[PDB]
Parts: structure tokens; sequence; C-alpha cells
DNA sequence: AATAAACTAAAAACTATTATTATG
DNA sequence: TAATAATAGTTTTTAGTTTATTAG
């Protein structure tokens, strides 16, 4: 919406509390068009997770997407633009996310 | 039966919670009770309304009363409300926004309780109020005692324990061990609706109702509703016999039920299809009496239930069943009944083994006075393997395994074991409310316990091996 | 996986042996086709005019006609045996039909895999018989290894019937022995007990478990003798084809909002966490489930046998643990242990689990000693949720309903008379006056009769109710008369009122 | 109306959503007559009525599990009555099926319709609407339904009385039009039934009036045999008019428009009678309006 | 190289109402 | 020629129909 880069990029804020509460993260992601989805949607690029809870451990046990610490979403928001995957926030991540880590950073 | 016990959490704030301080342990008690209730009964309603407060937060706004989660079906709302305050830091923040011990009139809080119990619109069999205090907190009490007595007349029960059975002196007249309340009770469904009583065709002129209520039988996980994967809202699941060669959904005039038997699909109609299920009528058609000696008891293996009368449809249920169970002592037989729960049902040959009332000192209705369903098998389902009885008992072996195992003598508490799936997922629901891990595991005690201590009790089967190869692998 | 049973049917119309034999063979085929039992049967008729056997020994087999070769029982065979076979005009030797049928079994068995060979023979014995071909009849009987199971018309036998019985008995004692005479039964009456139901079992093979106390167990998966279940679910068929063309189910998952639908992925099986439905799926169950203890048949504890409750029985088999495979120490230990536990009454709580895909369980362990099989019984025991308990009016303490005492002696004599199962004798004779454990139910057999009705004639919708149980599911008139005076006291002293569940005519039919 | 009719026609093509207490009458509501009748419900009427008759034969049949189906019957009759407006009158076996189904609907009186439970009267009304719609067997099950209608019109519930009278007289019109040869014996038997119900006294002021009204209806069926035969009783009708209609008390003064029109129907053959029926005409007009 | 089935598949519960026949 | 009466109806927990490999 405000920054359409998060539009068409579904950020599954299903349980995010590391930086901001999950309702607040969902509100801000919809403020930029990231879809408020409670289980990774078809467009979910990465699950914006939070404190290591039942949902975060669901994502860890069932790697549908990453366990993204909402600090990665903070760096995305402050830039007002989707910041690529970084091996410094997402504790648990999809193999494509580790591949991105190796793509634009070292191991 | 509509009607349960409505419970409210009327907890005093007279700094009788603040001396561990009684507040934290009381909050653990109430949270554990709510954890039990959310997994047991939403029909029972829970009211987180505390008094003694520094605020007048209540409907009529009386002295030193606070409302947190009024009478409602249990849920994570009260769980989190008490969780934010359970800790000692939780206790101090609680005392910050709620308040500390203050003065008030107990008539006020009892009036608020009366309003709460008279505002709910559920036919409620019982009413209960819990209360916590370190010691006896106390005109101020005479009106309080009068109002408490009146509430007791209204079916309201009062619960209080002094957390100093030592010091509740000023409250002994006022009043009408919480380790059990610390989630000892948990996850027990409370439903009282079930099938209409069946008609026992005991003879050819009088039939008697039998009370078969599947109300306290097996309980399992909550209903998995096909919520939306995005917003967690269910779907309607439009499903039926639909068409592809002709398209759309087939109409009942176009649907025929057949049976593929012999060499052809024997096409019948739906009317014949569902009217074939009957051999006679609904009820317990009694053929006669079958001696209990003629029970396979290696085929009495399916899910079995109880057979109780029902002194509601016929006057003679209680009468004739009392006489029958009085004379069951001299009988080694069972009421040989055919069982149809409703119309168009294939009756099953049922032996009614007399399971009479085990009225203890308190006359607890364990094995209520009636009969237990004995399985009379048939010839289509048992995992039979060929018999081999060339092997009998040998004195050395029987003595050795006897000394190995005879020490472990149990009593078979029928409800001792815990269902893995049921309690597992119910406490997992508790954890979901807590937003935490898998809390704890339920199991039908399927890990053996004697094998780790049979040698501790002096096992000889391990000591005496019949072969260098494991004698029974 | 096949049984090579064989039939040998047929002055002949006179009770009449022919009608009884036709009844029992129509029974046989109808029972093998209702459950779709796979036991091929051949049929050669003696007396049916014409020496047209597939294998005739010089055509001396006068009036011998083959009906069916060794072929599976289907509705086609059912109707063929029902209709084609008619009594012959001039007499014939049933031993000739025996030779032809045995030769058919030889031809089929030598070339095809047959796991069983039998000869279900029902000869009316009223036809003139010649006993001169003993060598070839015994040759035919013994080459195909078909167990000659001959049955008698009635011993209610005429001179022709007597000589037929003696020739068949001598040929079978040269073949098998007096076992044939033991199974020789009257076509009606003695064979009528078989002529009312079916013997049936479900093909499967071993699916083992592990009695893991400290140990394992050797078992197998089958479905042989246990309470009746559905044979085949009602195969819904199109009114246009009577097959499966428009008989299939769709999924739309109409998102309950509102006509918007959902796909298979678009549903998450949210669980009703009391006040709210938690968004829950099997991925959530991964951290919210319990893992089973493999395929363990273990035992968790040992209890006194007195505490067990018949009402507290659950499961769907009993692991009748017999002598173990290739482990004689296992066999002796098992027998001694089950007998010693019976002596101690120290029944074990079988900590069972079907497999990792299923859930772990408890059980019971008490040995069932019988005339043939004497070993352990495993039935699952209740838990805190399986407390099958009924809350109603108590019986004995009810002084409000405390009836008379002539009723008590009435009930005692009624029990003595309605004991509708013979008490076990010294010969382990588990006799039942109304056998229930082995003889089937009355409504699955009702379906069998209805499907016979609709297969023999698709315009025959519904036959009379299956009296298979009804005739034998009633107390004898003697015991009812004995209790009548007790019943007189019961009815003259017990007060009660009417009941409900009154199913009347659904509409206003022409009456 | 077409889109919603199609939506609900697809809606009713599913399973297990029917269970409710009164919501089943949705189908009764689905039948529509205020529509302009495009091809949508024109085509769907066949499927709906086929389903209706099939499930009536299934449920309504004497059965063990199902002892009744009130919501089922009500919704089916509502939709059929409101949608059988499409002329399916003499085509094929559907006439037989629906006729015998209405017959077995209104053959017996299990429900207490005299006490305001007039669902059988609703069935009577639906049949009266669609008696001509299903005529391959109304000539078969014709008497017993007619006397059952007589009892229904003799019941305490005045709604039952009017509904049964309307259905019975509509059926009388049907059989008079398409019976008439063929119904010579049937016409004579109906004349005998008349004789019994008209020449004998009757406590109902409308019983003999509708008897002679059927005479007028059967003036055609007798006319193809002998209209002079009932013109012979027309003289008896003259006796009735000259004696009891001018004795004023007389409830046929209140109830002889049926008599007047029936006399016209039977007298279509005759031409001459001297000014007899005009004192009666004014008399019955005065005590009719 | 095909036998193996515990992955749920449905029906009474006292709610309570109308509906009586309230009047010539 | 004008009230009270029963289909009026439910938070239907088992119809006993899906998990489970040696048949070749």
């Amino acid at each position: 919406k405000i920054s359409n880069i998060f539009e068409d990029v579904e950020f599954c804020v299903m349980s995010g509390t590391d930086s901001q509460p999950k309702p607040d993260l969902e509100n801000r992601i919809a403020e930029f068009g990231g879809y408020i989805v409670q289980n990774p949607g078809p467009d979910t690029y990465c699950v914006i997770a939070g404190s290591e809870n039942i949902r975060v451990k669901n994502i860890i046990l069932s790697n549908k997407h990453d366990v993204v610490k909402p600090a990665w979403l903070l760096e995305c928001f402050k830039t007002k633009s989707f910041v690529p995957w970084q091996p410094r926030f997402m504790i648990h991540m999809c193999p494509s996310t580790k591949e991105h880590f190796a793509r634009e950073y070292d191991c | 039966y509509s009607g349960r016990d409505s419970l409210i959490f009327l907890v005093d704030a007279s700094k009788a919670m603040f001396e561990l301080t009684p507040f934290d342990m009381s909050i653990q008690c109430i949270q554990s009770v709510y954890i039990s209730k959310i997994i047991s009964s939403d029909r029972d309603l829970l009211a987180v309304v505390f008094y003694g407060t520094e605020k007048d937060k209540n409907s009529v706004n009386f002295k030193n009363i606070y409302v947190l989660q009024e009478l409602d079906n249990p849920g994570a709302k009260r769980i989190l409300e008490l969780d934010q305050f359970k800790g000692q830091q939780g206790q101090k923040r609680f005392q910050d926004m709620m308040g500390h011990g203050s003065d008030y009139s107990l008539s006020e809080v009892l009036w608020v309780c009366a309003n709460l119990f008279s505002d709910v619109q559920f036919k409620m069999s019982h009413k209960r109020i819990m209360l916590f205090t370190n010691e006896d907190n106390p005109a101020k009490a005479s009106r309080a005692r009068t109002k408490a007595g009146d509430l007791r007349d209204t079916g309201i029960f009062l619960d209080l324990m002094h957390l100093k059975f030592d010091i509740s002196l000023f409250y002994r007249d006022i009043i009408s061990k919480l380790e059990d309340l610390l989630r000892k009770v948990r996850a027990k469904e409370t439903r009282k609706r079930a099938l209409s009583r069946l008609k026992l065709k005991l003879n050819k002129d009088i039939v008697i109702s039998v009370g078969i209520y599947n109300l306290v039988q097996k309980a399992l996980k909550p209903p998995p509703i096909k919520l939306y994967r995005e917003t967690n809202e269910p779907v309607k699941t439009k499903t039926r016999t639909f068409n592809t060669s002709t398209g759309g959904l087939l109409l009942p005039s176009d649907t025929k039920r057949s049976q593929i038997y012999g060499s052809r699909q024997i096409i019948l109609e739906k009317e014949e299809t569902e009217e074939l299920k009957r051999f006679d009528d609904p009820g317990l058609m009694l053929m006669g009496f079958k001696p209990l000696v003629l029970l396979k008891k290696h085929h009495y293996l399916r899910p079995s239930l109880f057979v109780y009368p029902e002194e509601s449809l016929v006057i003679g249920s209680s009468t004739l069943f009392s006489a029958l169970l009085i004379k069951c002592l001299e009988k080694e037989v069972a009421a040989l009944c055919r069982y149809t729960p409703r119309r168009n049902i294939p009756p099953y040959f049922v032996a009614l083994v007399p399971q009479e009332e085990e009225l203890d000192d308190q006359k607890i209705q364990v094995t209520p006075p009636g009969f237990q369903l004995v399985f009379l098998p048939f010839a289509d389902d048992k995992r039979k393997m060929p018999f081999t009885e060339k092997i009998m008992a040998t004195p050395e072996q029987v003595g050795k395994m006897k000394a190995i195992v005879e020490k472990l003598r149990f009593t078979y508490r029928s409800d001792s074991f815990e269902n893995p799936v049921l309690q597992q997922h119910f406490r997992n629901l508790e954890a979901l409310a807590l937003d935490l891990m898998e809390p704890e595991q339920a199991v039908d005690l399927t890990l053996p316990k004697v094998e780790a201590m049979n040698k501790r009790l002096g096992s000889l089967v391990d000591e005496f091996k019949e072969l260098v190869y494991p004698p029974d692998y | 996986n096949k049984a090579a049973v064989v039939l040998c049917m047929d002055t002949m119309s006179n009770e009449s042996p022919f009608e009884q034999a036709k009844k029992v063979i129509t029974m046989f085929v109808q029972r093998q086709v209702f459950a779709e039992n796979k036991d091929e049967i051949a049929l050669v008729l003696f007396g049916t005019d014409g020496t047209d056997n597939p294998l005739s020994g010089g055509d001396q087999y006068q009036n011998i006609t083959v009906h069916r070769h060794l072929m599976l029982p289907d509705f086609d065979l059912l109707e063929d045996i029902e209709s084609k076979i008619q009594p012959g005009s001039q007499q014939a030797d049933f031993l000739d039909a025996l030779i032809v049928s045995m030769d058919v079994i030889q031809h089929e068995t030598i070339g095809k895999k047959f796991e069983k060979r039998h000869i279900e023979i029902f000869t009316d014995l009223s036809s003139r018989f010649s006993k001169s071909q003993l060598d070839i009849i015994i040759h035919s009987l013994k080459k195909c290894d078909i167990s000659l199971q001959f049955f008698l018309p009635f011993k209610g036998i005429t001179e022709q019937q007597k000589e037929g019985l003696e020739i068949v008995k001598m040929v079978m004692i040269s073949l098998e022995g007096e076992d044939g005479l033991d199974e020789i039964y009257s076509f009606s009456e003695s064979l009528r007990k078989l002529c009312v139901f079916k013997k049936i079992e479900r093909h499967s093979i071993h699916w083992p478990c592990r009695l893991t106390i400290g140990l394992s167990i050797r078992i197998a998966a089958y479905k042989s003798i246990l309470q009746e279940r559905v044979k085949k679910t009602w195969t819904v068929v199109d009114a246009k084809t009577l097959k499966k063309e428009d008989i299939q189910k769709e999924t739309v998952y109409c998102l309950n909002d509102d006509e918007t639908e959902v796909l298979k992925e678009d549903i998450i099986q949210g669980f009703r966490y009391g006040s709210d439905i938690v968004p829950f799926s099997k991925v959530d169950e991964e951290q919210m489930k319990y893992k089973s203890e493999g395929k363990c048949f273990s035992v968790l504890g040992f209890c006194k046998s007195s505490q067990v409750q018949r009402r507290f029985f659950m499961g769907n088999q009993v692991l009748k643990v017999f002598a173990a495979r290739d482990d004689e120490a296992a066999a002796v230990a098992l027998s001694s242990l089950i007998h010693a536990l019976d002596d101690l009454d120290m029944v074990a709580i079988v900590r069972y689990a079907y497999d990792k895909r299923a859930n772990p369980q408890v059980g019971v362990a008490f040995p069932h000693i019988k005339h043939n099989y004497e070993c352990l019984v495993y039935v699952q025991l209740p838990f805190m949720e399986d407390l099958r308990q009924y809350m109603f009016s108590s019986l004995k303490n009810s002084k409000k309903y405390a009836p008379t005492e002539a009723q008590l002696n009435a009930v005692d004599a009624l029990i003595d008379s309605m004991s509708l199962a013979k008490k076990d004798e010294k010969t382990d004779t588990l006799e039942d006056l109304f056998p229930t454990t082995k003889i089937p139910n009355p409504r699955f057999q009702r379906l069998f009769q209805c499907l016979l009705h609709r297969a023999l004639h698709p315009r025959e919708p519904l036959p009379p109710i299956q009296q298979h149980i009804w005739n034998m599911l009633n107390p004898p008139a003697e015991v009812t008369t004995k209790s009548q005076i007790p019943l007189s006291k019961i009815k003259t002293l017990f007060p009660l009122i009417e009941a409900k569940k009154k199913d009347q005519v659904t509409a206003q039919e022409i009456f | 109306i077409g889109e919603l009719f199609s939506k609900f026609y697809g809606e009713l093509a599913l399973k297990k959503k029917i269970p409710d207490t009164v919501l089943e009458k949705v189908y009764e509501l689905l039948g529509l007559l205020g529509e302009v009748h495009p091809s949508e419900m024109i085509n769907n009427a066949e499927n709906l009525f086929r389903a209706f008759l099939g499930e009536l034969k299934t449920q309504m049949t004497s059965a063990v599990r199902e002892p009744k189906l009130p919501v089922l019957a009500g919704c089916l009759k509502g939709l059929s009555s409101l949608l059988c407006n499409f002329t399916k009158s003499m085509e094929e076996d559907p006439q037989t099926s629906r006729e015998i189904f209405n017959f077995v609907l209104k053959a017996i009186r299990p429900q207490i319709d005299l006490k305001r439970y007039a669902v059988p009267s609703a069935g009577l009304r639906l049949f009266a609407l669609h008696a001509s719609q299903f005529s391959t067997c109304l000539l078969d099950n014709y008497v017993s339904l007619f006397e059952v209608l007589l009892k229904w019109c003799a019941h305490t519930n005045v709604e039952l009385k009017k509904a049964a009278l309307s259905a019975l007289e509509s059926f009388l019109k049907q059989v008079s039009n398409m019976v008439a040869e063929m119904h010579k014996n049937k016409l004579q038997y109906f004349m005998e039934q008349f004789y019994g119900i008209i020449r004998n006294v009757d406590s109902n002021n409308k019983e003999l009036s509708i008897a002679i009204r059927g005479y007028g209806l059967f003036a055609g069926p007798c006319k193809v045999i002998n209209a002079k035969d009932v013109d012979f009783m027309y003289v008896e009708l003259i006796q009735r008019c000259k004696q009891m209609f001018l004795t004023q008390g007389d409830d046929r003064v209140y109830q002889m428009p049926s008599f007047l029109q029936s006399v016209a129907s039977v007298l279509l053959y005759l031409d001459t009678v001297p000014e007899v029926y005009t004192p009666v005409l004014e008399h019955l007009v005065v005590m009719q309006i």
C-alpha cells in the first residue's frame, strides 16, 4: 500500500513477537501490502515468525517457510522496501533462504 | 440433563494474598482450575471477579471489587489474565494496576455475586463460589453471614481455605487442600444427552426400557474443523455423489444402491437398501438366558459397554430389574438379548452378564445395578491363527515365572491409564493457549514398568533362561 | 488359494431325496456366492439321460451327464445348479458320475494351483447301482485327492439306497475310511443345519506384533471368528447404467463466509480449543501428538483376574498366542506361563500398540482354555475417558420399587428353564440351544436372502424375512411352559406401563 | 427468478443439509408461479417432480426406520403445487405416478386435521389444482377418494370442509368431462350414488345441493346416455322448488345456486317449463346475497 | 512380487414453540 | 362465531466402510 514492494510478497506474520507483536507486524505488513495470513499462504515468501512458540516450532518442524525474526521485517520496513534474506535474523529458514545467504553473503 | 455447577472466582484482596505470598499460589490454583475447565466443560462458566480491591470495578461498582473475566465459558482469556500476574513480579504489577488490600463491605461483594449468578441464563444444577485468604480477614460480618446464608439457600456453594486448617477464627462462622485444584482434575467432557432407552422384549406382553447413555464414554480430540488456511475460518465442503458423464450432482431419483455379489452388481433401490437393515424392531429382543460358561471370552474383545435399565419409560424398569438382580446371585446365566438401538438395525446376540451395584460405604455408583454387555461373536472378524496346544505347563517353568512375576499384583483401576491422544492433544491445546512447546505426553502406560523392576522384585525368567538363544526371543 | 470341491448329483423324485439334495446344493452355491467364497466345484449327474460325460470309461456310464466342471461358484453356477439339474428317467450308477467328477478334478488340479481338494457328494441313491468298477472308482477318487464327502438321503434308506450307501462306504474306506461315514448325513435334518447359513473367512496374512516385556510375539492377521460385520457396503450405482459412471463425490470446500469455495490446501483442520477454534493442522499435531510404541504387544502390569470387567472390553482382535515359530523354549515357556498366570489369577495388562501409525494401548492377559485352543486373551482396558458408567435409578435400595418374593422364585425357575445353552459336559461339549458365538446374525443373512431374491430375479425385490435365526432364536416350548407358572407370578405381581418407539405406516397407502 | 431458482435447484441436489425442524419447507417455497416461467424452471420442473415422486415412493412407503416425514411431505407438495403449473396433463406414466401418489397422500387421515392440522387438506388442494394434470389413473382410484373427500368436508374444521368440497367438485368436473359409452356403467353407478344421497334425507344443507350439482356436472355423462333420465328427476326438482323454496327456514334457498346451475346444465336438453323458477330465483337471490 | 487395514463419517438429547376449539 | 396445547425438534459422541503387504 504505502510501499507496494511488500505487495505481491506475502509475509506470513503468524506468530511474531521478537520485535513487535504479531498483530502490529501484520498491521504494518498490510500497511505495505504484505498479506496478513495466519499460515503461510500461496504467495508467502517467508513466514515472519517471532518468539520460539507453538507456531514458530510448527514452522521449524514443518519448514513451510522461514522462522523470520521480525527484526528482518524491521530492516525491510525502515528501508520502506523488502530487504533480501539475511543470515542474521531468521533463526530457522527454508533451504532456499540458506541458498540466498550463500548467494549474497558468505557462509 | 441441563444443569451443572456454575463457579465464580471471588478472591479476597485484604493482603491475605500478599504474605510465597498466597496470591501467587492462589493464582496458580485458579489458572489450573481454568485449564481443567477449558479442556472439560464450557457449559460451566468461570468468573474472574476479585474483591478487596483498590478499585470499584464491577457492575454496580461497589467497594473494593474488580472484574477481570466475568462468568463465561473457560478459555485462554482468563489463562493469560492470570498468567500476567501469577509471578511475584506479576503479583506486584497486579497490585499496581488492580490494587492492594482495602476496606469494603462483604454484603457488597455478596450482592455482586448474587447479581452474577442471577444474570446468567443457563439452567444450572449447582452454584459454587471459591475464596482464598491467608487467615480470617475480619455489621461487617453479620450482614455478610446473612447474605451468604441466603445465597446458600439459592443453591450457591461457598469455598474457602485459610492459607495460614489452623487460622480462620473470625471466618469460621462466616464460612459455610488446593493441591487437587492444582490441575489434578483435567480434561473430562460433561455431556448428558444420549439415545432414547431401548425396549427390552423380555417377554411377549411387557417390555421395559434400558438406559444406554453414551454420555461419559470415550472422549478424544476436539472437532478438527476445516478452517481456512489463511484466516482460519471453516469451509462448507459441498460434497455428494456428483456426475462427470452427465455433470452436476446426482438427484435421489437418479441414485440406486446395489451390491456387487456373485458375478454382478445387484441393483436394488435405496428404499430396499435402508429397509433391509431391519430383522424385526428397535429394542432389546430377549431370546432367553444363556449360561455364562458358554462365553468365548477370547472374542469378547470389541468395544464393550454397560446395559442398565431406565426407570423412566416403564414403571417396571426399577422394580423388575431390582428383583432380577436380586435373583441374579443364584443364576449363572445372562439375559440373552438381541440389540437394535433404533429402527432398521441388525440385532446382535447380547448376553447380559449381571453387573450389580457396587454400593460402597458412600454407595458410589460404581458398576451401577444392571448388566454388562457380553460379546457373543460370529465368524468373520477375529485374527485367528492355527491353534497349537501340544504345549502344557511344566512345574519348573511355572514355578520360575511365578516367582518372577507373582510379586507384581495390581488392582486394575479401570480409569488408571490415560488415553495418549486425548490427554496428549488436550494439554497440547493448553500449550497452544500458552503459546509454548509440546507440554507433556500421554500414554496408555504402554511402556512396561515391571520389566525395569521385575529383577528388582526378584525376576527368575531373566535369571533362568530355557535356551542360550532367548527362550522366547 | 483355491479349493477343489466337487458335486455329484442325479424313481428319483421320491420325503424325496432329490428335493433335499437340490435344496442343499442350491444352499451350497448360494452361500459360496453371497460371500463370494472361492471354492471351485464340479458337477456330474447320474441318471440325467445320456452318456455324454467328458471322460467316459467305454460309455458304460449309463445316463451320466456332466453339469459343470471344476469352476468357481458365481451367480451363474448358482442358477445353473438351481435350474438345469432335473431327476433322470431311467436309473444310473452314481459311481460313474463319481469317476467323471474325479477325472475332472484330476484334469483341473494337474495344471492349476489348488490348495484344497474335496468331494461334496449328495446322491439320492434311489437309482439302480452296479458295483463292478471298484478299481477305476478308487483310482479316480485317489488320483485327484478330493476328500470324498458323501451324504445320505436320510438311516431311512431303501434297498437301493442301502446298497448305494454300502458301495460308497466301501470305496471311501478304501480311499479315506470311516470319516466319510461320520460326515454321511441325511440330506434334510442333519444336513439342514448346514443348509441354512454359510461358513466364511477373510483372506489375509501375518501382520506381526511384539510382546515387548523386557521379548516379542509371533502372530498373524486374519478375520476368522468374531462378531458379524458388513460384507460389502451398498455399491451405489447410476440409475442409467447400474454401474459407477456418475457415482463419485466432489469437494468444493465452500468457504463459509459466502458462496466462495476453497481448495484442498485451503482447509486447516482447526480444533475446538474450548472457547475458540485454534488454527490447527497435522503440522501443528507434529508438536501436539503422541508417538506410538511401534508394533509392541508388550505387557505393562500384572493384576488379579478378579478385577476385570466384561463391559470394560475394547479392541478388534485377541492375540491368541500359541506355540511360537521355530522356538520350542518359547512354546514351553508360553504354555507354562499362561497356565501359571491362570493359577495365580495374575492377569497382565497388555501394553499394546498396533504400529507407529496407530496409537499405543493397554490390554488384558488371561488365558482361554478350551478343547482345541488354550492360550492368552488380549482385550484393551479402559482409561479415565473409557469409564462406561450409567447414572439412573438404583435397583436394590429402591424401596419405592421393591417387588414381591413369589416373583423371586418365579425368576429362579425362569432362569432354570430359559437357560438356552446346554451346560458344558465332560467332553468339552460347548453346546448351545441358541448358538450365537458361531452361528451368524439374522440381518446379514437377510441381505443374503434379499440378494438371492434380486439375483435369481431382478424383479423380485424383497423375499420373506430370514428365519435362519428366527426359527432357532426362540426358547423351546418346554422351558417356556415350565416358566409359565413363574411367568404367571411375574405378570400377576409386577406393575409397569407402556413403551415407545412406535413405527407405524409412513403414509396413507391403499389399505 | 431464474438465477435464484437455478441456485436453489443446485442447492437441493446435495446430501445431509436437509436436517432441520421447519427449514425443509424451502422446497415448498421453491415452487414458483409468479415467475414469467422461462425455460429454467420449465426444464427443472421435470427433475424436481421426478425426485419428488421417487422420494415419496421411498419414504412414504411403509418402512421401518421412517414412520413419517411431515416437513418432507409439506415441502414436496408446496413445490409441486406451485410449479406443476406447467401443463403435464395426459402425456405418459407420470400421470399415473403422481395420481396414485396424491391418492396415497389423501387416502387415510392419521393426522388430526379436524383440529387445525389441515395438511391433508393441502394435499386435497394440490390435487384439485392438478387433477387434470394426472388423469391416467384418477378414473381408477375415483370413488374412495371421493367419499374420503365427503368425510373431509364433513369434518369439524371448516377449512377441511371447504378444501374437501373444492377438491371433490373439481374431481367431479374432471370425471364428468372425461368420462361420459365407457363410463355408461360408471355414469349409471354415479346416478345410483346420487339417488342414494339426494332422494334420502341428509343433515348437511350442502350435501344434497352438491349431489344435484354433480347431477348438473353429470348432465353431460348422462346426456351421452340419456339426459331425459335426469330430466325425469327434473320434475322432482320442480316439486322441490314449488314446495320448500316458497315455505318461508329453508337452507336450500341459501344453497340453490348449485341447484340453479345444475338445473340449467340438466335442462340444456329441455326448453319449456312455465315461469316456474322465478319466485325461487328472487327468493334464493334475497337469501343468497 | 496383489492381502491389510482403529484416521472420524451418524444418530436421540428437552429444550419450547403451536394449538387448540376459547364461543351464539 | 374465538384459549392452550404436541411435531412442535437437539450443543444428533459407532452406519459399525479406509493407513494397510507376499502375493507371484
